[PDB]
């Protein structure tokens, strides 16, 4: 139903929590890397431009 | 032939003039290129490959 | 199984014996249904719709 | 790149600007210096620094 | 035709003299235009107290060096942009500093006045070396509003409180909508007006001058 | 619109099916959203069974890659046109140029 | 600290105009100038159409026999009708009319309240003799622009098919541009001045607007003097 009281418990899950990501030629050990993920509202993947 | 249009447009021949940030207010240091460039939406659309 | 059965004899509904194939829309995609078509096979009536 | 630009433009110096021979006593007033429109991100400048 | 109004504000205090505040509910935009006009006002127009024309011992221009002490006319100036004093019920008040011996000349050394209030009597004036080494001067100070240097004026008008604002605008999510903004406001003061005391100050005059239009 | 251009976008406008082009040359009797019916010149007309040429329009409809495949009428009720000329406007066309 | 106040507000067109701000000091008139251009073009104002039901229409896809602008444009011309209220936060408007010939924004049914700024603005054209439209125009007021998609939440039973929503382009402000120059008063250091050169639709007076973007200004400033 997307109920809204659910984003809140999202971001408890998000918080601490690592995700991995990983990009198409995969060569040396830099094409995975682990972030913090922020929730954004769109649908478009920010990434640190110093990555 | 475009410095002339340009003359007739009342526009510099610079292509380039003054913009002001619109959070500041301030001004620019340089003058910026400003134009008319045609732009095409190609169909990657997020709400597909996502 | 043993608890489903208790489940139904609680709230007393009569679990069909046909199973939900509906087509629904796709998660996330929303828009307006601009046209049906309905194709049947000869010799199965036509419904009320079609 | 556009972050190794800006680090260029900001220290860099051009011969005359404003501001230019004047002396600070440190880093915050001479953001303060800038940022009011006083002194050119670029002048010859002698500050007192840490 | 509501608008929303801005909750939650906790005061991060760094120390003494600067902090970072906070606030969560801003709508579009409302973080720049807000933060902006702020620091605008904040660096620029503010009453202050600095020192402005100086007269010294025996030296009259700044071109030499005052037998007894290590600084070059110069180095002390910009020692003296950076006191910070306050008055009450004066526009502007000639102290004198005096003192002799070896050692540093500190910021308390000088003549308490009844308006004087030194807000760092720590404040490093400059050194005093070998021998007895004299040193008395009487020191113009002044009162306005903002940064006036000495080019424009002989030292520069630091009257500004402030040093070093920043705004940062982060988004801020309210609960249910989109994209909101934030305000992170950090400032720097040379301690002669508290922070908190400031940033009201600061935007009540920027109230004030809308008092034609409310 | 192409605001900068080449001159091609009218000719691939045309060539492309896209949009309606005139098979006769005349005055526009009827104008709709729908269709649009011409008045056929006679030195153009054959002499039997008179005529007006009538286009009907294509509408709102689904394309191979499910993009909006629709054409409107470019020409106002009673307005001259010429043999060779455009009708209508397809998707990404205007006024007989081709706009992407 | 000297305060500011208006001064001549000169009306040029029924859309744009210039308002000045004569008692500025020193560097203020920046201060403001893009402080209030903010809240001008942003937050102000506006009624702009919403719901629109028409005569045999299902969906904003289709095209009307009798009428050469499929509905879809129609609804974006709606978009772009201006229009003022008084005492209604929503009214609906009944159009009506007939015959070959431009259906202009003059042909709707007036209201107490109904100010149709553009006349001629043209809603669409009809290209039959006998050929007529009906439409139920339901225009409400608010701020901002809304589009037309995050309105399907409340939703409750919106059941009328017929009842086509259009985006929510709510705002008087176009173009909104503020010049600083240096007024010299006749005893005074140095004073500037501020030329907010604005442009509209017509549905604000400069004199109201002006106001009210000051007054969310000191509005919000509300919590700021303290903590």
């Amino acid at each position: 139903r997307e109920e809204a009281v659910v984003w809140d418990i999202l971001d408890e899950v998000i918080r601490e929590h690592p995700v991995l990501l990983n990009r198409a030629p995969t060569l040396h050990r830099l094409g995975i890397q682990a972030f913090e993920p922020v929730l954004i509202e769109g649908k478009a993947i920010q990434l640190h431009p110093l990555v | 032939e475009i410095k002339e249009l340009l003359k007739l447009g009342d526009l510099p021949t610079s292509g380039q003039i003054r913009l002001y940030d619109g959070r500041t207010g301030e001004q620019f240091e340089r003058p910026v290129t400003v134009g008319y460039m045609y732009m095409l939406k190609l169909n990657h659309l997020v709400d597909d490959k996502m | 199984t043993p608890e489903e059965k208790l489940l139904r004899a609680i709230f007393g509904e009569k679990a069909s014996d046909v199973k939900d194939s509906s087509l629904r829309v796709p998660n996330g995609v929303s828009g307006t249904v601009i046209d049906v078509q309905v194709f049947t096979r000869d010799g199965v009536e036509k419904d009320k719709r079609a | 790149q556009d972050v190794v630009l800006g680090l260029y433009y900001m220290t860099r110096d051009c011969v005359n600007a404003k501001g230019e021979g004047m002396v600070l006593t440190g880093p915050k007033e001479a953001e303060r210096l800038y940022r009011s429109g006083l002194a050119s991100l670029h002048a010859r400048v002698k500050v007192r620094i840490t | 035709t509501e608008f929303l109004k801005p909750r939650l504000v906790d005061i991060e205090q760094v120390s003494s003299t600067h902090a970072k505040v906070t606030l969560e509910p801003l709508e579009r935009g409302f973080g720049h235009t807000l933060g902006n006009a702020l620091r605008r006002i904040l660096l620029s127009s503010m009453p202050g107290c600095a020192v402005t024309e100086v007269e010294i011992d025996g030296v009259l221009h700044e071109y030499s060096t005052k037998e007894g002490v290590q600084e070059d006319i110069l180095e002390i100036l910009l020692n003296l942009k950076g006191l910070a004093v306050r008055v009450q019920g004066k526009d502007e008040v000639i102290l004198t500093l005096n003192k002799s011996g070896i050692g540093p000349v500190t910021a308390a050394d000088i003549t308490h006045d009844g308006d004087v209030e030194i807000v760092k009597p720590q404040h490093v004036i400059c050194h005093l070396t070998d021998e007895n080494a004299s040193i008395s001067m009487r020191i113009k100070v002044q009162r306005g509003r903002g940064y006036v240097p000495a080019s424009t004026r002989l030292v520069d008008a630091c009257y500004s409180p402030v040093e070093r604002i920043a705004y940062n605008v982060e988004a801020a999510r309210v609960e249910q909508r989109t994209d909101l903004d934030k305000l992170v406001i950090e400032m720097e003061t040379n301690g002669t007006i508290d922070p908190e005391e400031a940033i009201r100050r600061a935007a009540t005059i920027l109230a004030e001058q809308l008092e034609a239009f409310v | 619109k192409p605001l900068v251009g080449t001159g091609m976008e009218r000719a691939v406008a045309v060539d492309s099916g896209v949009t309606a082009v005139a098979k006769r040359g005349g005055v526009v009797q009827y104008v709709d959203a729908s269709r649009i019916v011409i008045k056929v010149n006679e030195d153009e007309m054959y002499p039997g069974e008179a005529g007006i040429d009538i286009y009907n329009l294509t509408k709102y409809t689904r394309s191979n890659q499910n993009t909006c495949i629709n054409q409107m009428p470019c020409v106002s009720l009673g307005e001259p046109v010429e043999r060779g000329d455009v009708l209508a406007d397809g998707p990404s066309t205007d006024l007989g140029e081709l706009a992407l």
